[PDB]
C-alpha cells in the first residue's frame, strides 16, 4: 500500500462523506484516483507526520482503495 | 492518520 508519510506543506485530503473519522486522510496521489474527488472533500495543510490511509478499511466507509494501490 |  501507499503508506506515505506527509511533509510540511503537503496537501492532505479528507473526505467528509467516507471518512470514519476527521483523523482519516488522503495524499494527493490516492485522493486524485479515489472516487472522493467527486465527494465533498476537504484539504488541510499538513505540518508534516502522519501518513495516507489509502487502502485501510477501517478509514473509509466506503471506496478505501484508490485505483494506484487496489 | 493525521500526525499523532
Ligand atoms: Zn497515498
Ligand atoms: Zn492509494
Ligand atoms: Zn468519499
Amino acid at each position: 500500500l501507499c503508506g506515505r508519510v506527509f511533509k510540511v506543506g503537503e496537501p492532505t485530503y479528507s473526505c467528509r462523506d467516507c471518512a470514519v473519522d476527521p483523523t482519516c486522510v488522503l495524499c494527493m496521489e490516492c485522493f486524485l484516483g479515489s472516487i472522493h474527488r467527486d465527494h465533498r472533500y476537504r484539504m488541510t495543510t499538513s505540518g508534516g507526520g502522519g501518513f495516507c490511509d489509502c487502502g485501510d478499511t477501517e478509514a473509509w466507509k466506503e471506496g478505501p482503495y484508490c485505483q494506484k494501490h487496489e | 492518520r493525521i500526525f499523532s
